[PDB]
């Protein structure tokens, strides 16, 4: 029973195992966002299996990318450095909009998270901070390594 | 004439405040519409529908169905009600006013510059310590027991207009559930849709209606010399029909000769005759199917005493084919004997008000039954079906739940107390949106007493300090006197399953609306 | 009315009349079929790529010189993150995968503080690991049927373990239940014996 | 309103907004149709859009061919409809009740009372209002006699006592000899033709059965005395078969052999009706009547003109229920069975043409069990009042038969009905004392009316006939004549007791939920 | 700043009208029976005037007679439909004295407004007209002074059919007397049912009413397809099935599979058709009327055989040969005829007012049916008199049923106001008012013959109750001259329909009271 409909069930299948998912909503405004947000959920878990490799989400690689391409422009730039230049500057709206979003501090949250994006790349001393990104529920500068917060 | 160069044509655009304090008060406009039809002393909301008819109702489903709105948050509010109709039964009018009082205390963290997910947040928070406080105020229930379960339906048609006609509703309501509830395999099923039927018929009184032991239609015999009152008859049900049709195919006869015409003309008059030897090689008595029946297919049976029944709908045919065990065969030539309805009781084709009706009753154990309805007119009528169907669903609840949660406002302040308590140890930001949770459940007894008239203010401080003790717990509000009558005295009960549902969509309905910050109208699709 | 939040869904209902408003609508359709999540951040950064742009190409610019210093600066982003990353699915284990899974629903609906939509995806994924030939563990993720029905809360949502068909018995006769089941699934038409166009019963 | 700001198009109604519009509707109906309870009456002309005249004064009739646009008067419609389907009459004194139980009520709500207060007391009232009906209905083992004063009364409302006298002695006497020993009357026995020959009192009762189709042959016999009825259901004219075949021939002479052919079944048909009259010892006059149900071929029509059978065709559904009864035979589906045991017989068998229509009539059976009211009505309105009045007729006496007590007339039942109520005003020792009082009130209005209808006085009347029920014990009522009580079980009026009982039980209800309604409003667009 | 006045109990129409009340229901109705008295009131007697009615089809109808005069009037009253549709029960009992309902019930609602306007309401005026109904009917059998009954042949019944003539025929009262009595006694069923139907009026157009006759037959308006127009031996074959051949019903295939069968199939046919024509032409026939079309090879074998073809597409008329000639319709095709052959005396064609005409006269055995073939200047004319024909048809239908008869012309409406008026004198009741109002009603009726003449009705209705003093009970009126000095109407000879004029009374009474009885109307919104 499946609130007024008829709905028919197969348990394991004795053959592959396979899985399907029943949803469950308040209304069909809901179950319509479930659908889509789950869609996007399984697509994320097989790009990490397939392709073993994940990314610091967050922001933290839209702030490391910020910096290295400042450092790349200035070395084979003659002409072109200012592409390169407005390309980190393009990046750090990811970041960016996450400050608006959460009504937190804008142009200080940004700041404190590039300051230390940038003692990792120019301070080789082992500061392992690579991994910082944003805590949008507190306002600070957190490590995404212990957190949780991974992409593909 | 140039057109303009713009973007997004002929659509609108909205975001901000506009849409956050927005969605509340359409959320609050749906909430003050059906907020007088909660207690006991409810009235009725007489509606007008696009096809001329009228839904004189206070039910909160049947009146939310009959707004057509043109708000987006509004059109989510309906679709609430729907959900808590297909679920239970008297799960409709507490849930619209309990998603307007977490959206009315929503609005007020919204303009603390407060982030809408942190509301979300302390919401899920409180929607998880409220399944597990009505876990422990519940009590087992002896499903065994008649008059126990009486006493849960009557509780639940005190609200409805059939309260006055409680010691015939509650018998009538109680045995519909009892005898379609069916269990062949393993697996155990009530079905009160497809197999208790509910049949109304203008004329008689209210008190005269009672649920038959069995089936009955609207359908005369098909030939007069055929019998209107069989003891005990045997029912054979059938699917295809007792004529002589063209085949699926482009068949094509060349008639040559003198012979072939009439040959024709009498190959068809043998194929119903077989096909009517078939059906009375096991002795039957009452032959039922859904197609045409030919004449030539009427002589045969009405020579052997049969009596037939022509053009019974398929889900008529579902219904008798569980109160007189029958099988609905659709090939004629292979009828068994399993396939014969015996155990069925006294069939009699009665006429109320110049019309037949062919009743099939009195069986030994059937499985579906038909309420016989009789009533002033078709308005009453449909007011009577509406709350016996809220009637039916709230005892399957018990059947498949069996545990009772005390109604008329104790259920409300057991929670809003333990919210309450528990909301000493967050020490966080988000401590007073879970307060909040607590305060919402409070317009539940709001609604029982500004529907009698009775103060909110000397009986709402009163009955906060009777929960402020752990031994009582279980004081709500009568809504007939207008006093704080312990519920364990009056018998106002309602189940698990009706409760559990009311907050767990009242919740996800004030989740739903406080993430929506934009809202974009215009656009058209295929 | 649809409610959503994934930048696919809303830019496809929208309608658009600008040349270069299609490109970037377009450009949302295509994530999903490649990543399937990275379907709001590509909007915003190709748009202020455009907005970075068009401050340069005033200032008398030329804009092959933005288009080969866009190429040089894209290139260099994907080197770089290629040799800057933590560690692959095997020092993390299963808490990598919970943990990817709650990031993309912290943007929606289902984005709650506990474990339970985290769980369900995973062992979803898991359950589906169809081999292929060269060693390719393929995990086909559109043959996990989503179904909706609007019923209880959210916790509620079963992870059945099998197939859930959306349709019904038919006729109320058979039964509902069978276990040790022998499915036959078979594609023609149990009616009865029509005859073809070239054929014809004379 | 909540209504307006989600609908701007959708009107509404509030908690004393709605209650004047139900209640002052309600006023709308009962001081239309006051004017035709009982005898003295006036008639109401009712015209449609085509122009045509629909004169009658049944309260059903009236509610349903009304121009009128409402919510409250689709309600009270919908219960006068009932009323007027399962016992007939009773539909004119069902919205006067309803139009004095909102407005009675009225007085006391409006006066700072609640309307629940109110449809409580209408319970308790009906508590004491059913069990006095039951004390004061006459068992009278439902005479030959007492069935007269029962079709009298119920006839005279609706004509003007000169064919009360005429259509009484066509009512009861059709309705005693349909069923007997303690059976349910069917009333799809009973055929009404409408006919336009002689005059409106001129309406008989033929024992038989009047078909409204004659012969369709020139030659066949236009009087027939004794008759044998065959009743039967097959198709005599030339039909196909299912698969579509059609004819190959190859010559000329060919093509004459299948036609010849081609009828041979149906021939086969006709030749076993042929082979049935000579079996019955045809060396007499021997008259053969055919019904026949589904139509027949003129080829079947000139075969059976030969030998002398009468063939109808396309009778009704019913007609081969009503004619089997009268006659006596089987009504059979085939030729393959026939016998003398499934004839028919009738001692007269004859037809009359009015403007090229014929009617066949049926006459002198011996046990028929299945009758037909002739109503000769000259125009063509004149003939809906005979027609509406006979069915309320019908419906009269099949009610006093089926249930074994009578009740009293005019005021005999509700002048004693509101006395019991006073009496028992202090039995409900709550706030619901002034319910009773307005459901008392209320049911003062049927001697209220009659009194007004007839010219005399409506509170004067209303004194004296209380007077001599609190001085006396029988159940003293109203008299049209010269406005004196007078008893309406010595004088011969008498009235139903399925329709009193309904009148406490429909009404009542559906004032209970009227004045329970606060939110008339119109949404859906 | 202007007020108005809104709706007060119960106004609900959406574009409907309601009425109540006496003056604004009972008195309008009365007023509108008013106009059509009056418009009638000149078209009633002898000396009555026709009037051009024209129909929403544009064609011309000129009558006097006030039957027909209803029927093309598109009356939208609901009250004024119950004195049309009362008028249309006269013509469809007796066909005469369809003008004497709109005069007496015409004349009852006149006198009613003037007794509910000055006393009691129509409680008492319904029954005070029943009750001088039902002595109105006792006095009818009174008044009876001839009979219909002795030598009934074609001399007697000329005079006893010039009433019914001269009320719309004035000055052909003579002549369509006597095409009148050929044709209605010779269609006698000796002593049994007289049929209507059985008298047919063919319009040829030509000269005047002086060339009309009655032909003992009937008259058709077709042609032969032939040369066998001469027919006098005159053995008529009548066929209902089309005279083509025999072809089956279902579908009709022919199939051929060599040679043999294709090039005989041509030469198979035209020996069937010949081997059928041929048998009815040695049975003696020499007419062969169808119902449905001919093949042309039939054509061929009609006039190698010489036999006449008739075709006859209307049904109706096919029956009505059957009862001339005394045969039976076949439905199959041409069988040899044993007995059911028809038997006339003369089957001719000839062109009479540029119309070629298939007559089937009979000579000697006349009598089996008569068609009147009458000749009129217009075709409006010729409607006129088929509307006063078909009047003397219906009169010779009601001396069949009753043979009794009354004076008419006046003599019998001044008696019925003389003894209505005695039982309203001798009544000890408030009610007598409504009987001496429904005497007086008979008096209107004379009075509309007087007004119609150019006599001063004051005058003439003064000397009706001089003469009337309880012993002569016969003078009427004598409309031919001004200055009347009015003399006995069983010598004049003006007498007809008692039975007519029972019906009319009753037929207008309840008329009138039906009414009286409407005290409320509602009408619906018109389309
Ligand atoms: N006798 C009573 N005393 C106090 N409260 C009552 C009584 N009867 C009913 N109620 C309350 O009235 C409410 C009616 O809810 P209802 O609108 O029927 O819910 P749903 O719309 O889900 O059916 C119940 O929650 C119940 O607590
Ligand atoms: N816990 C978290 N802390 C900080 N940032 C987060 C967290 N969860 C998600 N995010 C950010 O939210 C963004 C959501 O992007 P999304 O709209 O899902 O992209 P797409 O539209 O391509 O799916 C991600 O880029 C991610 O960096
Ligand atoms: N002869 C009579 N004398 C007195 N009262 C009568 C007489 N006939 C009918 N009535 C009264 O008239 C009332 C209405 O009768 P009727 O019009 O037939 O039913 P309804 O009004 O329900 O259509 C009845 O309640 C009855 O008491
Ligand atoms: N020769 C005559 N002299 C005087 N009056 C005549 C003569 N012939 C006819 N009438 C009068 O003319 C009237 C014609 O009435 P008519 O219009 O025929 O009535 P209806 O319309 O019912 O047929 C008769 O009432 C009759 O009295
Ligand atoms: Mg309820
Ligand atoms: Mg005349």
């Amino acid at each position: 029973r499946i609130c007024d409909d008829e709905l028919i069930l197969i348990k394991n299948t004795k053959a592959r195992t396979s899985a399907s998912i029943i949803l469950r909503g308040a209304n069909d405004f809901m179950c319509d966002e479930m659908e889509r947000s789950l869609h996007d959920a399984l697509c994320v878990v097989k790009r990490v299996l397939e392709s073993k490799s994940v990314v610091p989400g967050g922001g933290a690689v839209e702030a490391a990318l910020s910096i290295y391409l400042e450092n790349y422009a200035t070395s084979m730039g003659s002409r072109e450095q200012l592409a390169i230049a407005e390309f980190a500057r393009s990046l750090l709206v990811i970041p960016n909009t996450l400050a608006v979003n959460a009504a937190q501090d804008s142009t200080d949250l940004v700041a404190k998270l590039r300051a230390f994006h940038n003692e990792a790349q120019v301070n080789p001393e082992r500061k392992n901070l690579k991994w910082i990104g944003l805590d949008l529920s507190n306002g600070k500068p957190r490590d995404n390594k212990q957190a949780g917060v991974f992409e593909p | 004439h140039r057109p303009v160069l713009v973007l997004s044509q002929n659509t609108k655009r909205e975001s901000g405040r506009k849409v956050q304090s927005g969605n509340i008060n359409a959320a609050k406009t749906i909430a003050d519409i059906i907020r007088t039809c909660l207690g006991p002393k409810s009235m009725m909301k007489m509606l007008l529908d696009p096809m001329g008819g009228i839904v004189m109702t206070n039910d909160g489903n049947a009146i939310l169905r009959e707004i057509q709105v043109q708000h987006p948050a509004a059109k989510s509010m309906i679709e609430i009600s729907r959900t808590q109709d297909e679920e239970v039964g008297d799960g409709t009018t507490s849930v619209i006013i309990l998603a307007g009082e977490m959206l009315s205390v929503a609005e007020h963290f919204l303009e603390q510059q407060m982030h809408p997910t942190v509301v979300i947040s302390a919401y899920r928070k409180a929607l998880d310590d409220m399944i597990s406080t009505l876990k422990k105020i519940s009590i087992p229930v002896d499903i065994s027991d008649s008059d126990m379960m009486l006493n849960i339906i009557n509780s639940s048609i005190t609200t409805k207009a059939i309260s006055r006609w409680s010691s015939l509703a509650c018998n009538i309501a109680l045995d519909a559930v009892k005898m379609v509830q069916f269990e062949e395999n393993g697996r155990k099923e009530i079905d009160i849709k497809k197999y208790a039927r509910v049949e109304k018929i203008p004329g008689g009184i209210i008190e005269d209606s009672c649920v038959l032991r069995g089936v009955m239609i609207n359908k005369d015999v098909t030939h007069p010399r055929m019998r209107r009152y069989i003891k005990n008859p045997r029912i054979v049900l059938l699917d295809s029909s007792l004529e002589y049709k063209k085949g699926e195919s482009q068949t094509d006869i060349e008639i040559t000769r003198e012979e072939d015409f009439t040959r024709i003309l009498q190959m068809e008059e043998e194929y119903i005759q077989q096909l009517c030897e078939d059906i009375i090689q096991l002795k039957p008595d009452v032959v039922i199917t859904e197609k045409g029946i030919s004449d030539l297919a009427q002589h045969y049976l009405m020579r052997a005493n049969i009596t037939a029944i022509r053009r019974v709908r398929k889900t008529d045919n579902n219904r008798i084919a569980r109160a007189c065990g029958a099988r609905i065969v659709s090939r004629p030539e292979e009828l068994r004997e399993d396939d014969v309805g015996t155990g069925a009781g006294l069939l009699e084709i009665k006429k109320i008000g110049d019309e037949y009706f062919t009743f099939i009753t009195d069986c030994k154990d059937p499985k579906a039954c038909t309420i016989l309805l009789r009533g002033a007119s078709k308005e009453i009528l449909s007011e009577v079906e509406r709350n016996l169907q809220d009637a039916m669903q709230v005892c399957r609840n018990v059947l498949l739940d069996p545990q009772l949660v005390p109604g008329g406002g104790a259920s409300e302040m057991a929670v809003a107390h333990a919210l309450t308590e528990k909301s000493k140890a967050m020490t966080g930001v988000e401590q007073w949106p879970y307060r909040a949770v607590a305060q919402a459940l409070e317009v539940i007894p709001r609604t029982l007493i500004q529907n009698c008239g009775a103060s909110t203010i000397r009986l709402l401080t009163s009955l906060r300090a009777k929960h402020t003790q752990e031994n009582c717990e279980t004081w709500g509000v009568n809504g007939e006197t207008g006093t704080l009558v312990d519920m364990k005295e009056l018998g106002i009960w309602e189940p698990l399953a009706v409760k559990l549902q009311t907050y767990k969509t009242a919740v996800e309905t004030a989740v739903l609306l406080l993430r929506i910050d934009d809202i974009v109208s215009g656009h058209k699709k295929k | 009315v649809t409610i959503t939040n994934d930048g696919a869904t809303i830019l496809k209902l929208l309608e658009v009349e600008h040349p270069a408003a299609k490109v970037l609508c377009e450009l949302a359709d295509l994530q999903d079929k490649e990543v399937g999540d990275g379907t709001t951040s590509v909007v915003i950064i190709a748009a202020e790529l455009l907005k970075n742009a068009d401050e340069l190409v005033k200032q008398k610019i030329h804009p092959t010189s933005v288009i080969s210093g866009y190429r040089l600066a894209c290139k260099e982003a994907v080197r770089y993150i290629n040799e800057n990353l933590i560690v692959n699915t095997d020092e993390l284990g299963r808490d990598c995968l919970i943990n990817a899974a709650k990031t993309s629903m912290s943007s929606k609906i289902i984005g709650i503080n506990g474990d339970f939509f985290a769980n369900m995806v995973v062992d979803a994924v898991l359950a589906i690991k169809y081999t292929d030939i060269r060693g390719q563990p393929r995990y086909p993720v559109n043959s996990v049927n989503i179904l909706k029905a609007h019923g209880r809360s959210q916790m509620e949502s079963m992870l059945i373990s099998g197939y859930a068909l959306n349709c019904v018995v038919g006729s109320q006769g058979m039964p509902k239940r069978i276990v040790n089941a022998k499915i036959a699934c078979l594609d023609f038409s149990l009616q009865k014996t029509k005859m073809k166009l070239g054929v014809q019963v004379v | 309103a909540a209504v307006k700001t989600l609908n701007p198009k959708a009107e509404v109604a509030r908690a004393q907004a709605a209650l004047a519009v139900n209640i002052s509707a309600a006023r709308g109906l009962q001081d239309v149709l006051r004017t035709n309870l009982g005898p003295k009456g006036t008639m109401k002309m009712l015209v449609s859009g085509a122009g045509d005249i629909k004169l009658t004064k049944d309260g059903n009739v009236l509610l349903h061919e009304m121009q009128i646009q409402h919510p409250t008067a689709s309600l009270i419609a919908k219960v006068a409809t009932a009323q007027d389907d399962i016992t007939g009459d009773g539909t004119t004194s069902n919205v006067l009740i309803i139009g004095e139980l909102l407005k009675q009520a009225d007085l006391y709500i409006s006066e700072g009372l609640h309307p629940r207060i109110i449809t409580e007391g209408f319970e308790a009232a009906k508590e004491k209002a059913l069990q006095f009906l039951e004390e004061v209905k006459v068992s009278r083992e439902m005479d030959r006699e007492t069935l007269i004063d029962v079709a009298r009364t119920s006839l005279r409302t609706k004509v003007h006592a000169e064919l009360a006298d005429v259509l009484t002695e066509a009512v009861v006497d059709s309705i005693l000899a349909i069923k007997k020993q303690d059976e349910p009357i069917d009333l799809f026995m009973i055929e009404i033709m409408e006919m336009k020959h002689k005059s409106e009192t001129d309406t008989s009762l033929i024992r038989g059965l009047v078909l409204d189709h004659g012969a369709r042959h020139p030659d066949m016999k236009k009087r027939v005395e004794d008759a044998y009825i065959l009743t039967c259901n097959v198709s005599l004219e030339y039909e196909k078969t299912e698969v579509n075949s059609g004819f190959f021939y190859k010559s000329a002479e060919e093509r004459e052999k299948l036609v010849k052919a081609e009828r041979k079944f149906i021939e086969d048909r006709v030749k076993k009706i042929i082979e049935l009259k000579r079996k019955v010892c045809g060396d007499s006059d021997k008259g053969f009547v055919v019904i026949n149900q589904k139509g027949i071929d003129p080829f079947s029509l000139d075969a059976l003109s030969k030998e002398g059978i009468v063939a109808l065709r396309r009778a009704k559904r019913r007609n081969m229920e009503r004619l089997t009864l009268a006659c006596g035979g089987v009504a059979l589906n085939s030729f393959d069975d026939l016998s003398p045991d499934c004839l028919g017989h009738a001692g007269l068998v004859y037809e009359y043409t009015l403007g090229e229509e014929k009617f066949t009539f049926i006459e002198k059976c011996n046990n028929p069990r299945s009758v037909t009211l002739l109503i000769k009505g000259p125009n063509k309105h004149t003939l809906t009042q005979i027609k509406d009045a006979v069915r309320d007729g019908l419906r009269a006496v099949k009610n006093a038969i089926d249930d074994g007590c009578v009740v009293p007339g005019a005021g005999a039942v509700e002048v004693a009905m509101a006395e019991a109520l006073i009496k028992h005003k202090p039995s409900v020792k709550g706030r619901a004392q002034l319910g009773v009082q307005a459901f008392a009130d209320a049911l003062l209005i049927i001697p209220k009316v009659l009194a007004q209808n007839s010219g005399f006085d409506l509170q004067e009347t209303l004194v004296k006939i209380q007077a001599e029920h609190s001085e006396s014990g029988q159940l003293v009522g109203v008299d049209l004549n010269t406005g004196e009580p007078m008893v309406a079980a010595e004088v011969g009026v008498w009235d139903n007791y399925c329709v009193k009982k309904q009148l406490l039980h429909s009404c009542t209800v559906i004032a209970t939920n009227i004045l329970l309604v606060d939110e008339i409003m119109r949404a859906g667009m | 700043h202007v007020p108005k006045a809104p709706g007060f109990a119960q106004m609900l129409k959406e574009g409907a009208k309601h009425f109540s009340g006496l003056e604004e229901a009972v008195y309008r109705n009365i007023q509108a029976c008013k106009e059509l008295a009056q418009t009638t009131r000149t078209a009633y007697g002898p000396n009555g005037m026709n009037k051009m009615v024209i129909n929403h089809l544009e064609k011309l109808f000129v009558t006097n007679d006030a039957a027909t005069i209803l029927r093309e009037l598109e009356v939208q009253h609901p009250a004024a439909k119950m004195i049309v549709m009362a008028s249309h029960m006269q013509e469809q009992e007796v066909g005469d004295g369809t003008n004497f309902v709109l005069v007496f019930a015409g004349a009852l609602l006149e006198l009613a407004e003037e007794l509910l306007r000055i006393g009691l309401s129509v409680s008492e005026v319904i029954e005070g007209y029943e009750i001088a109904c039902r002595k109105a009917h006792e006095i009818l059998p009174n008044l009876v002074c001839c009979s219909a009954k002795n030598l009934r042949d074609i001399d007697e019944v000329s005079s006893l059919l010039r009433t019914s003539i001269m009320s719309k025929q004035y000055g052909n009262e003579v002549f369509l007397a006597k095409l009148i009595a050929q044709a209605c006694v010779s269609i006698f069923p000796d002593s049994g049912h007289f049929n209507v139907d059985n008298i047919r009026v063919c319009k040829i157009l030509g000269s005047g009413i002086s060339s009309s006759s009655v032909l003992h037959g009937m008259v058709f308006k077709k042609e032969t397809e032939g040369d066998v127009t001469s027919v006098k031996d005159a053995k008529i074959a009548v066929y209902s099935c089309p005279f083509d051949g025999m072809i089956t019903e279902t579908k009709g295939t022919v199939l051929i599979k060599t040679a043999e069968e294709l090039m005989n199939f041509s030469k198979g046919e035209e020996n069937l058709m010949d081997a059928q024509v041929k048998a009815i032409a040695d049975t003696g026939a020499n007419v062969v009327v169808t119902g449905g079309k001919v093949a042309d090879m039939a054509l061929h074998y009609a006039n190698k055989y010489n036999i006449m073809l008739v075709r006859l597409n209307s049904k109706w008329d096919l029956r009505r040969l059957c009862k001339t000639v005394g045969a039976t319709a076949l439905p199959r095709l041409t069988p040899p005829v044993l007995e059911e052959m028809g038997h006339c005396d003369s089957v001719y064609l000839s062109e009479v007012g540029d119309t070629q005409v298939v007559v089937f006269k009979h000579e000697k055995e006349d009598g089996a049916i008569s068609t009147i073939v009458l000749r009129g200047s217009t075709d409006n004319l010729m409607d006129d008199i088929e509307r006063a024909v078909d009047d003397g048809v219906n009169t010779f239908k009601v001396l069949t049923r009753d043979k009794r008869l009354v004076p008419g012309g006046g003599a019998t409406e001044i008696e019925l106001a003389k003894q209505i008026t005695s039982y309203g004198e001798t009544c000890p009741g408030l009610e007598q008012y409504a009987i001496k109002k429904f005497a007086e009603a008979f008096e209107a009726i004379p009075r509309a013959l007087a007004e119609n003449s150019g006599v001063k009705a004051n005058e003439v209705i003064s000397k009706l109750y001089a003469v009337h003093q309880e012993g002569n009970k016969n003078v009427g009126l004598d409309i031919e001259a001004e200055v009347p000095a009015v003399k006995d109407m069983l010598e004049a000879g003006i007498l007809d329909t008692y039975l007519g004029k029972y019906w009319a009374i009753k037929l207008a009474t309840n008329a009138a009271v039906t009414v009286l009885r409407v005290d409320q109307i509602i009408m619906a919104k018109p389309a």
